[PDB]
């Protein structure tokens, strides 16, 4: 069972050394901006260790880090499926006070209105709209 | 007793009765009992259904035939209630014997019937069935109850 | 599989929740019945 | 090369599924849940993410949108008032437009769903559902029936007959035997008209109070002939003294057990453009005949529907089905025949072999269906017939009629089918069983 | 043409009388055979209303379409010829 | 009989009831009232169904077609279309466009 | 849209659907494969 305490001293270790740029930097380049799936599952489930075995400060540090780039979603596209998973686990588990519970369901809300307002004014959504129910296309060419 | 009633009525009655003889003795099963004066327009209940019964098949036998089935019919129609089941309906409501029906009577009565019900509404339903003002029901208080139509 | 959002549907319950529930689902089921029963009556 | 383009359809319809999952995931608290429902989310979920997308990303948003609503009344009141609007807008002109009410399908699904998943809010669910079916139950045009009484019977059906319980204590025991509470014999105190007005007085916890508590009957003895003598009169008068009291106070008065002999019952039993609804039809009336009393009327209003055969040939294949299965028992089919049903079926027989000779006479027409409500009549005559009692009671009247049927068919010559023959053929075994 | 043969004596008519019973009851059959057909129409006429995106020329459209082409031109047709012959 | 029918016999009609106004204004006030009521119900909600924008196809063609041929009432059609004009010309949604 | 009847199992498809299937899932879908090489 050593292992365990092992783990949580590194763990100690590595959020002494690192600060946050370094951090935000590791979430931008392997949750979001690498091309392959198998790099992402290996973030995703370094990350989700990360979280587990640090303290609660930390904890809420690395909440607000995926908060704060969240709002960045858009350039990725469909890349960011274990990001938002890991979201909305952390959220979900972190218990955390109303005020930033307000802010997380604001930004929430403000990005789905924003796209909505994207998809109902493109100029070829007339045309995939219609073509949806009666061929069957993969892409937008 | 059952010369108030006219004669197409008996006839209608043997009618039922032999439309709902099973095997053709003039005699039916008392199960059935209910069907045949509930299939001539009348709407009973079961704790009625049960009391019938009892009256007439005493022996426990189950099975009845024309005569007592006069019988009963002839205490169906009648509207105006006799005396003596009034009278009757005071004692059972008068549990202790005293002629003074109280709240604490009528809640173990309604209680005993499966019925629940606030304080405030037997108080208040007791107060409207009071026309002395002392918000106590009696006997003559009772029968001017039901004969009020 | 992997995900974990797609595993926070565990829903459990006991038996006298089970019985409460059965005796719940009767009483609406009562309830509804009469409740389509008075739109049939004669005006 | 990790940065998508500003004006791409596929990147805003991803970020659009990840916000849908992302939000499903928050609802699962309360506190979120009650915040996002603060925000104005349910009218953005309603307005734009229920029609677009793939099928699973819709069903998505309909759970994420019944989720919402899990235990808040005024959420559930914004739904339905949402839901209520749009299609009640859509059937003003569905008579000019058929599309309207082609349009209502996630709707109407959404409902569907809300209601599926028992919650607090029942009630609410409930009262929408069934504003919707009457409000929409008298409408001919099949796309009606088709697209919005279909979902209300479904809903209805799916209410009054529940899954047959799990619990270990009563994996035996029938629907019937689980209440806690016990119908009146001849009285509905339940009342639609002003259920659907939100009348605190004509509320569900309400009509509960107003009925008697099942008794547990823990102990087996016979009770006395006296104690059955109280009980009698007990009840009588009980219910005497709450009938003043409602006549001359404030108390509600309870509806009288009798049925309308013209309703939205015989429009839904016997409906051409669709055969789900009928079966649901069917399926309910059965669940609302249970205790006796309910199947008095029941089996009445089922009585009265005769004379549609005719008009509503293989239609009628369901709710005969029905009402065969309600009458199966003796004392049903001898209280029936004590009510004067046998001059009815039998004046049906003549009048529909009248109008056989009639168009055999004029016409060479051909009809697919011809003999059908004939050949059901007949067997229905026959189902009343069998059983003794009527059988010797009630051949006196009937060998008339049977007879001339029988000659009137024989007279056929052009216009036969093997329902006729099957009908000729029942109808002289009648004969000779009771000559 | 659509004709018979003529009827002479009473040999001839008692055959026609067989002849069409036969031809009723392969007629009824032929009917319950074309009436059968409507649940699945109706079923697909939904299925096709939700017009839910689907992914993988003329094999491109959508399957419920093809479905409905298939169903109704080519087994409601020959139902609806035997019938009328 | 405007959607229902062979596209000739929706062509058809179309003629008849442009024919039924030819000069008579208070035929050409009660269509234009119609089309004028039904583009205005449809396109309250288009923003919520795109449906409602483009199922109003009929009901346009038949302004073209009346507006199409001179009559003595061409000032009532004219109306029509421009305030039709003036109240969906700031929609920015492409199905109205 | 206009959804016109039209008189003539594959082959029983209203051919402006086929026409559209054709222009987009076979024309289109070559140029654009073509544009991102
Ligand atoms: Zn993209």
């Amino acid at each position: 069972s050593q292992e365990d305490q092992l783990c949580t001293a590194l763990v100690n270790q590595l959020n002494k050394f690192a600060d946050k740029e370094t951090l935000i930097q590791f979430l931008r380049c392997f949750l979001l901006e690498s091309n392959s799936s198998s790099v992402r599952w290996q973030a995703h489930c370094l990350t989700l260790h990360i979280y587990r075995n640090s303290s609660k400060s930390q904890q809420e540090l690395l909440l607000d880090l995926m908060w704060s780039i969240w709002p960045e979603l858009p350039a990725y596209g469909r890349k960011a499926a274990q990001f938002v998973d890991l979201l909305g686990y952390f959220s979900l588990k972190t218990p955390q006070t109303e005020k930033k519970l307000k802010e997380y369901s604001q930004k929430a809300v403000e990005i789905l209105r924003t796209q909505n307002h994207i998809l109902t004014n493109h100029p070829n959504s007339n045309i995939y709209n219609t073509l949806s129910g009666l061929v069957e296309f993969d892409g937008y060419y | 007793m059952a010369d108030q009633l006219t004669e197409e009525q008996i006839a209608e009655f043997k009618e039922a009765f032999s439309l709902f003889d099973k095997d053709g003795d003039g005699t039916i099963t008392t199960k059935e009992l209910g069907t045949v004066m509930r299939s001539l327009g009348q709407n009973p209940t079961e704790a009625e259904l049960q009391d019938m019964i009892n009256e007439v098949d005493a022996d426990g036998n189950g099975t009845i035939d024309f005569p007592e089935f006069l019988t009963m019919m002839a205490r169906k129609m009648k509207d105006t209630d006799s005396e003596e089941e009034i009278r009757e309906a005071f004692r059972v409501f008068d549990k202790d014997g005293n002629g003074y029906i109280s709240a604490a009577e009528l809640r173990h009565v309604m209680t005993n019937l499966g019925e629940k019900l606030t304080d405030e509404e037997v108080d208040e339903m007791i107060r409207e069935a009071d026309i002395d003002g002392d918000g106590q029901v009696n006997y003559e208080e009772f029968v001017q109850m039901m004969t009020a139509k | 599989s992997q995900f974990l959002l797609t595993r926070l549907n565990d829903p459990k319950m006991s038996e006298t929740e089970r019985q409460s529930m059965e005796s719940e689902r009767a009483d609406r089921s009562l309830f509804v019945q009469e409740l389509l029963l008075s739109t049939l009556v004669r005006e | 090369g990790h940065t998508s383009s500003t004006k791409c359809y596929g990147c805003a319809s991803a970020v659009t599924e990840h916000c849908i999952t992302l939000l499903r995931a928050l609802a699962t608290n309360p506190a979120l849940r009650h915040i996002l429902v603060s925000q104005g989310l349910i009218r953005e979920l309603f307005d734009y993410n229920l029609r677009r997308g793939a099928a699973a990303m819709r069903e998505e948003v309909r759970q994420l949108m019944c989720l919402l609503t899990r235990d808040n009344p005024e959420a559930t009141q914004q739904m339905n008032d949402l839901i209520i609007g749009k299609v009640s807008t859509a059937l003003k002109g569905h008579w000019a437009n058929p599309d309207l009410a082609s349009s209502l399908q996630y709707e109407m699904l959404l409902l569907t769903d809300s209601i599926s998943k028992e919650d607090s809010c029942w009630e609410l669910r409930l009262r929408c559902a069934l504003s919707l079916f009457l409000m929409a139950v008298n409408i001919k045009t099949p796309v009606v029936v088709e697209n919005i009484t279909l979902m209300c019977l479904r809903i209805l059906q799916k209410l009054i007959k529940p899954p047959a319980p799990t619990s270990k204590k009563n994996k035996d025991v029938p629907v019937e035997a689980l209440t806690t509470v016990k119908p009146y014999c001849n009285e509905i105190h339940a009342q639609a008209q002003l259920w659907l007005k939100r009348d605190p007085k004509a509320s569900y916890d309400a009509w509960k109070k107003c009925l008697p508590i099942r008794g547990i009957d823990g102990n087996g003895k016979a009770p006395s002939k006296s104690e059955l003598r109280h009980l009698y009169l007990t009840e009588k008068y009980v219910w005497r003294w709450k009938q003043f009291l409602s006549r001359r106070g404030k108390r509600t008065s309870p509806l009288d057990l009798k049925l309308g002999h013209n309703n939205w019952l015989r429009q839904v039993l016997f409906t051409p453009a669709t055969q789900a609804a009928r079966q649901a039809a069917c399926t309910i009336v059965e669940a609302l005949a249970t205790i006796p009393s309910r199947k008095q009327q029941v089996l009445d209003l089922l009585t009265s529907y005769l004379d549609e055969l005719s008009i509503a040939g293989e239609c009628a294949a369901e709710y005969l089905a029905l009402y065969q299965k309600l009458i199966t028992s003796a004392h049903w089919k001898v209280y029936l025949a004590a009510r004067g049903v046998l001059p009815y079926v039998g004046n049906l027989i003549t009048k529909e072999i009248a109008r056989l000779l009639a168009l055999e006479e004029a016409t060479l027409s051909t009809d697919l269906q011809q003999g059908y409500a004939l050949k059901s009549l007949t067997g229905l005559l026959s189902s009343f017939v069998e059983v003794e009692s009527i059988k010797r009671h009630f051949k006196s009247r009937l060998v008339g009629t049977v007879l001339n049927g029988y000659l009137c068919l024989r007279k056929l010559v052009v216009q036969r089918t093997k329902l006729i023959d099957e009908t000729q053929d029942m109808l002289l075994e009648m004969l000779e069983d009771m000559t | 043409c659509c004709a018979v043969d003529p009827i002479e004596n009473e040999e001839d008519r008692k055959k026609a009388v067989s002849n069409i019973n036969t031809l009723l009851d392969k007629a009824d059959r032929v009917y319950h055979q074309l009436m059968g057909h409507r649940p699945q129409l109706e079923n697909l006429l939904c299925k096709v209303n939700e017009a839910a995106p689907e992914k993988p020329t003329s094999a491109s459209v959508n399957r419920y379409i093809l479905q409905l082409a298939q169903e109704y031109c080519g087994d409601c047709k020959n139902s609806f010829d035997e019938l009328s012959k």
